[PDB]
């Protein structure tokens, strides 16, 4: 087949290893690892065949390499092909394709891309000229499904809720040990879930998160992560403010039972912050207290402490192993995301040519899919609205600083388990310490 | 062979990272795959003993402050590290060894202290200033390039005498 | 001996 000549459409120069190169040792479609910009955008509206993966990565991925307005332009100047009998082939073979590529394209941005043109609205501008010149009876259908969506975006059976000592509606006396421990664990973890699911991409890719504009570009990201926080401070807190020992083995163990139950509802994130209080330096050296532990909840706390051992070794294969619903512990996410854009070249250099390294970007993009294929499944867990409030509500810090706050737990720390002899202290619970265990009352 | 267990300390937002990857990767490979097993853990001679190093580098978890300790808990061996081109990540040190050492429940832990310097920007942090406060802790000073590899090596092998002479 | 959680010895 025969194209017009790279001096008046771009796209029409033939590959080279000065424009695409490929990955060497890997559904029969290749994998790009590098090209010109130019070359990215052919591909990503081949004529010779769709290429979905390519289009999701390429959109989730692009804006470190070509900024929106630039690759609308680029579609645009895509779509607008010059013809060079023959040409019955030709545009049956190749302006039909490709421009139904464009508008899929177009579609795939606009459809669950949408943010480039909530914060540009000339983008938006542009988009919708450019769609409503498209004049074609092959394409009909698909400019009308675009405009849809365009006008769209301007716009089983749960277990029974357990209760302890607090009764429902009484919200003053909530706290650690009369809330039931089951319904702690469930209530945190319909929280904790929402938290992970509303985290988007784009709050990931580029490790915006990490930038001097996060709180603006990650804010689904930091409020997650502050709420993880918050909880962990609030276990250290409970622990080292119960000052009679008695008690304190009581906080502690009833924090272990939470932990069990975050485990049988898959919430690595509460597990998580249930080891992450254990270690810290207020609650770690507190011997006299884990003395009083039963053996069995040593076992479970011991279980869920080593998921974090070897660089999490045992947490990624359980993770890997589970059915949803479950919460993963974000953390790796970030970290692994962070240094596949860091530890890579934007660029790649080939006979004095810079191409784009685009396989880069598809390690970023299986990390974000990964993401997003945990947030599929809900839990089939009912909301108690007030419980609810209760942890939104926690506030453990209070109006300290994150030093005079840790400085605070450690000193409260080492006045109650001395470095000297153990002092006692009086009770400050009026009501039974007995545990209802984790087990549902029918 | 001994292993010893590193780990990497430092304000966020200023590329960290660098230190730990370019130490990884092969002088020439700039591939990176943080998800295997070969990303932090390497084999290395150093005073003609062999050893393991495994280094962990949370570069991206900062907003996770109440995890530090449990990530410090992990190691015996710390690079404190600031980017030469930021005032405040120099500034951050001297909280975060107060945190290793009360993790550690220890005044001298094995600890090394590293500037670093990206491509392109400008020095705020003068080799002196850092010089007299690594002094003032009684611990090493190592300069880096992450354009270049220039003292990658040294900062961590400096941390595994610090052990070794412990 | 290990963490406070761990079997004594």
């Amino acid at each position: 087949m025969r194209l017009p000549s790279a001096d008046v459409y771009r796209f029409a120069e033939p590959d080279s290893e000065e424009n695409i190169i490929f990955e060497e040792n890997m559904a029969g479609i290749p994998i790009i690892k590098a090209g010109t910009v130019i070359k990215l955008i052919e591909r990503l509206t081949y004529h010779m065949y769709a290429d979905p993966n390519f289009v999701r990565t390429f959109l989730t991925t692009y804006r470190s390499f070509c900024k929106p307005q630039e690759l609308l332009s680029l579609i645009i100047e895509r779509f607008e092909i010059p013809e060079p009998a023959e040409l019955k082939r030709f545009r049956k073979e190749y302006i039909q394709p490709v421009q139904l590529r464009v508008l899929n394209v177009c579609r795939h941005w606009v459809e669950h891309h949408f943010y480039d043109f909530e914060r540009d609205a000339y983008l938006l501008q542009r988009m919708e000229e450019f769609i409503g010149t498209v004049r074609g009876k092959a394409m009909k259908k698909w400019v009308e499904s675009i405009t849809k969506i365009i006008q769209r975006k301007k716009i089983s059976s749960p277990p029974t809720v357990e209760w302890h000592i607090s009764r429902p509606g009484h919200i003053e006396t909530f706290d650690l040990l009369t809330l039931h421990p089951i319904e702690i664990a469930r209530q945190l973890t319909l929280l904790e879930s929402d938290l992970y699911r509303a985290v988007q991409p784009s709050e990931l890719v580029g490790s915006v998160w990490t930038k001097e504009d996060k709180e603006i570009n990650s804010p689904n990201l930091l409020k997650m992560i502050r709420h993880t926080t918050n909880l962990t401070l609030w276990f250290e807190k409970c622990i080292v403010e119960t000052e009679n020992l008695e008690e304190r083995v009581a906080v502690v163990s009833r924090i272990i039972e939470i932990l069990q139950v975050f485990q049988e509802l898959n919430n690595f994130n509460g597990v998580l912050e249930v080891v992450s209080a254990m270690n810290s330096s207020p609650v770690y050296r507190l011997d006299h207290t884990f003395e009083q532990i039963p053996s069995r909840q040593k076992k479970i706390l011991e279980e869920a402490h080593e998921l974090s051992e070897d660089h999490y070794k045992k947490y990624l294969a359980k993770l890997r192993s589970i059915n949803p619903p479950c919460v993963p512990f974000f953390g790796i996410y970030l970290t692994n995301i962070l240094k596949t854009e860091e530890g890579n070249p934007e660029v790649l250099k080939r006979h004095g040519k810079e191409l784009i390294n685009f396989s880069k970007r598809r390690k970023v993009a299986e990390i974000t899919g990964e993401i997003q294929q945990y947030q599929n499944q809900p839990y089939c867990l009912r909301v108690e609205s007030d419980i609810k409030r209760f942890f939104e509500n926690l506030n453990p810090m209070g109006n300290s600083m994150e030093k005079e706050f840790t400085d605070y737990l450690f000193n409260k720390s080492l006045e109650i388990e001395p470095r000297k002899p153990l002092p006692r202290f009086p009770k400050k619970y009026s009501y039974p310490l007995k545990s209802p265990g984790v087990r549902p009352s029918n | 062979m001994t292993e010893y267990k590193l780990v990497v300390v430092g304000a966020g937002g200023v590329g960290k990272s660098a230190l730990t990857i370019q130490l990884i990767q092969n002088h020439f490979v700039d591939e990176y795959d943080p998800t295997i097993e070969d990303s932090y853990r390497k084999q290395v001679v150093i005073d003609g003993e062999t050893c393991l190093l495994d280094i962990l580098d949370t570069a991206g978890q900062e907003e996770y402050s109440a995890m530090r300790d449990q990530y410090m808990r992990t190691g015996e061996g710390f690079l404190c590290v600031f980017a030469i081109n930021n005032t405040k990540s120099f500034e951050d040190i001297h909280q975060y060894r107060e945190q290793i050492k009360r993790v550690k429940d220890s005044d001298d832990v094995p600890m090394v202290l590293v500037g670093n310097k990206c491509d392109l920007a400008a020095r705020t942090v003068e080799s002196r200033q850092a010089q007299d406060l690594a002094r003032s802790y009684g611990i090493p000073y190592i300069e880096t390039s992450a354009k270049t590899r220039q003292g990658v090596e040294d900062a961590f092998y400096t941390l595994v005498r610090e052990i070794r002479q412990h | 001996k290990r963490h406070p959680w761990s079997v004594a010895n």
